[PDB]
RNA sequence: GGGCGUGUGGCGUAGUCAGCGCGCUCCCUUAGCAUGGGAGAGGUCUCCGGUUCGAUUCCGGACUCGUCCGCCA
RNA sequence: GGGCGUGUGGCGUAGUCGAGCGCGCUCCCUUAGCAUGGGAGAGGUCUCCGGUUCGAUUCCGGACUCGUCCGCCA
RNA sequence: GGUUGCGGCCAUAUCUACCAGAAAGCACCGUUUCCCGUCCGAUCAACUGUAGUUAAGCUGGUAAGAGCCUGACCGAGUAGUGUAGUGGGUGACCAUACGCGAAACUCAGGUGCUGCAAUCU
RNA sequence: GAAGACAUUGUCAGGUGGGGAGUUUGGCUGGGGCGGCACAUCUGUUAAACGAUAACGCAGAUGUCCUAAGGGGGGCUCAUGGAGAACAGAAAUCUCCAGUAGAACAAAAGGGUAAAAGCCCCCUUGAUUUUGAUUUUCAGUGUGAAUACAAACCAUGAAAGUGUGGCCUAUCGAUCCUUUAGUCCCUCGGAAUUUGAGGCUAGAGGUGCCAGAAAAGUUACCACAGGGAUAACUGGCUUGUGGCAGUCAAGCGUUCAUAGCGACAUUGCUUUUUGAUUCUUCGAUGUCGGCUCUUCCUAUCAUACCGAAGCAGAAUUCGGUAA
RNA sequence: GUGAUUUCUGCCCAGUGCUCUGAAUGUCAAAGUGAAGAAAUUCAACCAAGCGCGGGUAAACGGCGGGAGUACUC
RNA sequence: UCGAAUUUGGGUAUAGGGGCGAAAGACUAAUCGAACCAUCUAGUAGCUGGUUCCUGCCGAAGUUUCCCUCAGGAUAGCAGAAGCUCGUAUCAGUUUUAUGAGGUAAAGCGAAUGAUUAGAGGUUCCGGGGUCGAAAUGACCUUGACCUAUUCUCAAACUUUAAAUAUGUAAGAAGUCCUUGUUACUUAAUUGAACGUGGACAUUUGAAUGAAGAGCUUUUAGUGGGCCAUUUUUGGUAAGCAGAACUGGCGAUGCGGGAUGAACCGAACGUAGAGUUAAGGUGCCGGAAUACACGCUCAUCAGACACCACAAAAGGUGUUAGU
């Protein structure tokens, strides 16, 4: 799909409380930190003899992911998230559809 | 290679016409339905005789074709090819299905039995009722004894019971003989290619006068 | 996603698969029953698109194999210098990131560019690595 | 080893054993799902009515 | 597989009718509903918002809530071996007043009028309805009505 | 039996709701070492309907080959 | 066993309801060899027999028939 | 009773072909400076009510008119159907008992009614 | 003698390692296997005019697509047909008339829509925030989808109003873990500051066997618990298929329907064919064929006596009583 | 591994193995090195064998095709 | 086979995932595709078998949803027990009246969609074949299309119309009417909305019939393989076949009848007596008329009673009655 790079939407940033301008990006997950509690527990459980101690997923079925837009208010820098439906192709670059022109 | 008609005699299923959900049927074996002197006028052949069913069953298109050929052949041999008008008043629209099983030795190794046993079309049949006309013939009053014998010869090709009834109507119309006579003495009938158009008291008087002039010529 | 799963029986000839984390294109498929009672096993013989090596395998038919996304794209040459092609996209975009082919395709392309034909280049993308497979000449729009 | 798929046999008999009791209706039904702008005013109206009746029969 | 969607088997149920398609007339928007009114539910296929489910087609209920463009109706639904209470938010194109209720109210007011007028005399008001009683004695005359004898007709083909 | 694929000029194949190659036949051109080029003639795209702006392209039916299966009793 | 197709000169093989070609060889001519070519030849009961046709490979039925395919049990 | 503005039911109001329309009202009609919109003041916008015309729109009438609406003891108590029988029939199916009851067809009639406000020989 | 701070030895780390160990190797299913998905869903029908309703029933579809194909407003009317206009013809563009939708509305199908829900143009982001209630599936749980409001903040239009994604019915996902946004709030328990970590509220990463295990085979060397809920015999129901018999008579038979046959049709019988089904038997009824031996059936090959002939004789054919 | 004697054991190293004294940054652990930080720590460079690249090997496992034309040839 | 790869005594060595094997998964103390002994161990089993006294009262389910669920569970339903609050009702597998809703049966196709038979009249800048024509957007016939008025036959996934049976609601006291209080909702406005104060209307208080008490709560068992009959109905040639809908049954149930039989007909059961019957019968077996009355039938395979234990097409100066 195509989504414009900016959007005027509501900002619950405790000073705006209204529709302000927002710059949009796509949400990236970020690297999984060590010293998270589940990672420490997993490393402790995997140390020693016993082999693999937790399930590892294999039966993948989805081909897409839900895209998440990160909205950032231009006034007070507060951030919002909103998800969309599943799409195989996604772009933020705005190349608008034009109607009465040739193939 | 064809099953006997006792496997498809009775109206056991819902009507199954050829449509956009069938899309692959065999064509019917009967194709000609009106024969004899089909271009004859209405008052040429006053007498009408019906072969009419007494059963509620299905007649095969093959049986309809065989009975048509038998009655036509007998009447053209005994009375001339243009002394009668025969009309088949049933049409095979019901489609018969077959779940074909293999007749090989050790077939159960590859048969699968009754799983997915929905059939394939193999034939066409016409569903008739009690007192429904199969065959109708119109002729002159000098051919009654040969058209009754023609229908009686044709009745052997049909399952079930059929009756031969001499109708009280004039030809292939729906009025009685004296009613049609007292209608045609006035000019309020006018012939068509085989049938006849009638006058009504409704409609525009200009059209009713350009057609049918002799009745208004009073 | 870059890649999506599929079933072995759902796969068929001239389709792309992932074998040993390589984009591969199948040339041969063969299924043989494991035991009389058991399910058949699929034997797959495929060729890597980039390197040309032959990679084979045998899996259960119900097993799911990984499948890449392969995009073939059409471009016009601008220059061949230092082993790196320079291409020109529709709407005027230009890329120089493609390395020139190293085989007889690269030799024929080099001779064709030296003697001055207008060359139409097909480059394919699969799993983050990029290469050129074939070239033609533009019969019209000279 | 196929088996019976579904039937509704004996179900109406089971229902009509000690079955088809109508629900108990009451004076003053529940006000949930009623419009909040109506209920917010209705509270103050009943409060004023109760205060007026208390002042009348005090 | 099987299919049980929200509007499954609703083909002829949500067709409009013959020769009254198109926009809806303004009486349905000018009719006024109050809390406690008894209404019949019949969906309009031309209006896709605020549609009732196919179970409630032809069902009769009681208004409990009035909003801007819709009406809340209470239906009793048989679930298993008891009735449950169901609350529905329906736009006013899909409901109309039940005429049996207004007929009964007309009977109430005429009945109270009869009781009020006959209370001034005490003439045994007899206000309950009675069903169809057996018809009583009468004398039928043959003056100009001498009986005509009929017989069964013999059989004919009639084709 | 059933399943799957197959069918396009002389030949071989592709494909967007007939193409090239290789053969050809003509002509031109070229110390060449080599030839090269330009034109032609060639296809109901297996067939028949429907669908579609439009069908090799999408679909139903039919035919033609090639394959793989038909087990445990 | 059954089903289905098939059949042309001495041999092979093409056939619209209107029997042709090639080959074996019949003859004649030809050539420095390590030998050929050319020109005229004969030849059918269209598998057979009926019907149809205007006459039938050509249309149809029968027979012959060679080739195919499918067929048991534990 | 006619006409206009706003309607309700949404063909008894629609459609086809003719005919008529006093008064008033609608309408066609005249004009492009201004607001405005078009390739085109044709539609739309604005101005005049002046230069004109019932030709059209509109309204009404006509037609053994098409359609639509209503009714019938017209078809027909027919088709169908709830209940019953150790009823008939090899069967297919069919009669009877106690009840409910169509559609097509045929015939007859009809062809807008009306609310609020204004205005009219 | 040799060798020498290198081998060796100890502990970690990477590779290799069916030599060995442990374990797994879906379900539905006219037996199982192969096939298919009837395993999560949607449209029409079966479905018997409320609702509900099965089969490996029928005809199809889904794991997408769209910053417009969402929201608001304005203008216009479509498919098709007829009549015209240089190149221009069957199909290029323009003009008029008829045109209840015969078009279009992303896709399957069914509904719905005409000063529109269609086509074109203008402006936008309500495809936003906060938690509740209700409908469908339903245990009246979850998930998905949807309905009507409340409290804000917006869009559009002159305005009434309309808008909480797609005209409606499908288009999708728990716990644990990771990660993001918000509050910049709570806790790190002897007291503080700063990193780090853990919490609360709302999303994402995914389980399609779709209320969600981490998973290859073979066994003819085989084992156990069971099953006639379940196959491979006979028997039983059925008779498609196999076999046998009729009715009718277009024709064959030189002539002539029926001496002998007999097309197109159609009515049956039998259980010596093979199927279909799964009722009985899986704490066992000895599953090929042959040899031996008895009896029964007749749909009669021969023998007895007869009728018919396209029966001159001879030979033969059809038929009857007959086992 | 094959299984006396006699007579032979053809072609193929692409795959799977096995094997090189080749060439050398692609993959690249722990320890060690460098930078940032107040430190826990994070990030890089460097990086052994084996993989990856390049050869050999069938009395190693194994394998040994089609369509045309006229045994032959394309 | 018998002079050796011979046979054999005794001593000795190899021990259980180990040995030994001229290789059969052979042998390893009658045990080998992993010996024997003891212990863990009363290993686990959704699977098979068994489960011990009497009487009384009540009395089922094989169905919904989810589960690596399909021989099992959870959950809802059916059932029992304990009762509790009240005292004839805020009831009812029923009818009537009033009012809705539906798209099946039927019907329809000179009504839309689709299929379909036959002629007739027209249209050719507007078809194709022949013949006459120099040719001709020529002619004459014929055949195809399209139009007009007809005609024959149809539709599970067609429809204008449209039943029967089933199905929602109402038939008052929690009602109706009059007057006027509250509000931060709403209106131009005491305008309205909702809840109220005070007042009037009572046993025909608002149709019929019946009520056997009405309402409410907790807890728990078994069950979650079903099958048959009439009617509707799907797949199949069909089936004592497979799959659904409503009801009644059997399972769980004896008794009289159908000779015999789970389901059919009649009727449901404490222990006895008398009377009357149901369904079925009354020649004898066998209780009960070799009753009465009118006809029909003579079979060198008569016939004899629903479910039900079979017979058809086609024929007969057999006989009877009819048109
Ligand atoms: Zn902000």
């Amino acid at each position: 799909v195509n989504v414009p790079k900016t959007r005027k939407t509501y900002c619950k940033g405790k000073t705006c409380r209204k529709h302000t301008q927002h710059k949009v990006t796509q949400y990236k997950a970020g690297k999984a930190s060590l010293f998270a509690q589940g990672k420490r527990r997993y490393d402790r459980k995997q140390s020693g003899f016993g082999g693999q101690t937790k399930p590892v997923f294999h039966k993948k079925a989805k081909t897409t992911k839900k895209v998440v837009l990160r909205l950032e208010c231009v006034k007070c820098k507060t951030r919002a998230q909103l998800t969309l439906k599943r799409c195989k192709h996604f772009e933020l670059g705005g190349e608008k559809k034009q109607k009465g022109q040739a193939l | 290679a064809r099953r006997p008609a006792r496997c498809y005699r009775y109206q056991k299923n819902k009507p199954y016409p050829k449509s956009r959900y069938n899309r692959a049927v065999p064509d019917s074996k009967i194709r000609i339905y009106d024969l004899g002197k089909k271009k004859a006028t209405v008052d040429e052949f006053p007498l009408c005789v019906h072969l009419v069913s007494n059963e509620l069953e299905q007649l095969s298109s093959e049986a309809l074709e065989a009975a048509r050929i038998c009655a036509n052949k007998y009447m053209t041999t005994v009375s001339g090819r243009d002394a009668f008008h025969l009309r088949v008043r049933v049409h095979p629209f019901h489609v018969l299905r077959i779940n074909k099983m293999l007749s090989c030795a050790g077939a159960d190794r590859l048969q699968q039995g009754m799983r997915g046993a929905w059939g394939k079309p193999h034939g066409l049949a016409a569903r008739v009722d009690i007192g429904q006309i199969i065959f109708s013939v119109r002729t002159k009053d000098s051919n009654k004894d040969v058209v009754v014998e023609g229908l009686r010869r044709a009745r052997y090709k049909f399952p079930g019971q059929q009756k031969i009834i001499l109708s009280k109507k004039w030809g292939f119309t729906n009025l009685d003989r004296p009613e049609y006579l007292k209608k045609r003495e006035a000019g309020e009938v006018k012939d068509d290619g085989a049938f006849v158009k009638f006058l009504s008291k409704k409609g525009s008087l200009e059209n009713n006068i350009r057609e049918f002039p002799e009745y208004f010529a009073a | 996603s870059a890649t999506y799963p599929m079933q072995c029986s759902a796969l068929r000839k001239n389709g792309f698969v992932v074998i040993k984390s390589r984009p591969c294109k199948i040339v041969d498929m063969s299924t043989s029953k494991t035991g009389k009672h058991g399910h058949a096993k699929v034997h797959l013989v495929a060729i890597d698109i980039f390197t040309g090596k032959k990679l084979e395998d045998l899996s259960p038919s119900t097993h799911n194999m990984e499948v890449p996304v392969v995009k073939r794209n059409e471009y016009q040459l601008l220059d061949i210098d230092d082993g790196f092609l320079s291409l020109m996209n529709m709407d005027g975009d230009t890329k120089d990131d493609v390395k020139a082919p190293e085989g007889e395709l690269g030799d024929s392309l080099q001779t064709a560019f030296d003697e001055g034909k207008d060359l139409m280049v097909t480059i394919i993308s699969a799993m983050g690595e990029e290469a050129a497979i074939s070239f033609k000449e533009a019969a019209r729009t000279d | 080893a196929k088996s019976k798929n579904h039937t509704a046999h004996n179900q109406t008999r089971k229902a009509h054993r000690n079955g088809i009791k109508k629900p108990k209706t009451y004076k003053y039904p529940s006000l949930k799902g009623v419009d909040p702008k109506f209920r917010r005013n209705h509270k103050h109206a009943l409060h004023g009515t109760a205060k007026a009746l208390a002042a009348a029969k005090k | 597989g099987k299919s049980h969607g929200y509007r499954s088997r609703t083909r002829y149920m949500f067709q409009r009718d013959f020769r009254k398609h198109g926009a809806v007339h303004l009486s349905t928007y000018l009719k006024v509903y109050k809390v406690g009114d008894i209404v019949d539910i019949k969906a309009n296929g031309s209006i896709q918002k605020g549609m009732p489910h196919k179970f409630y087609q032809g069902k009769t209920g009681v208004v409990y809530n009035v909003t801007k463009s819709s009406v809340g109706v209470i239906i009793n639904k048989m679930v298993g071996n008891r009735y449950l209470e169901k609350r529905l938010n329906l736009r006013v194109e899909h409901i109309k007043h039940s005429k049996c209720r207004q007929e009964f109210l007309e009977r109430v007011k005429a009945n109270a009028a009869k009781r009020a007028e006959a209370k001034a005399q005490g003439v045994a008001v007899q206000l309950k309805r009675q069903p169809a009683q057996p018809r009583e004695s009468r004398i039928v005359s043959t003056e100009g009505n001498v009986p005509q004898t009929l017989a069964p007709v013999p059989y004919e083909t009639f084709i």
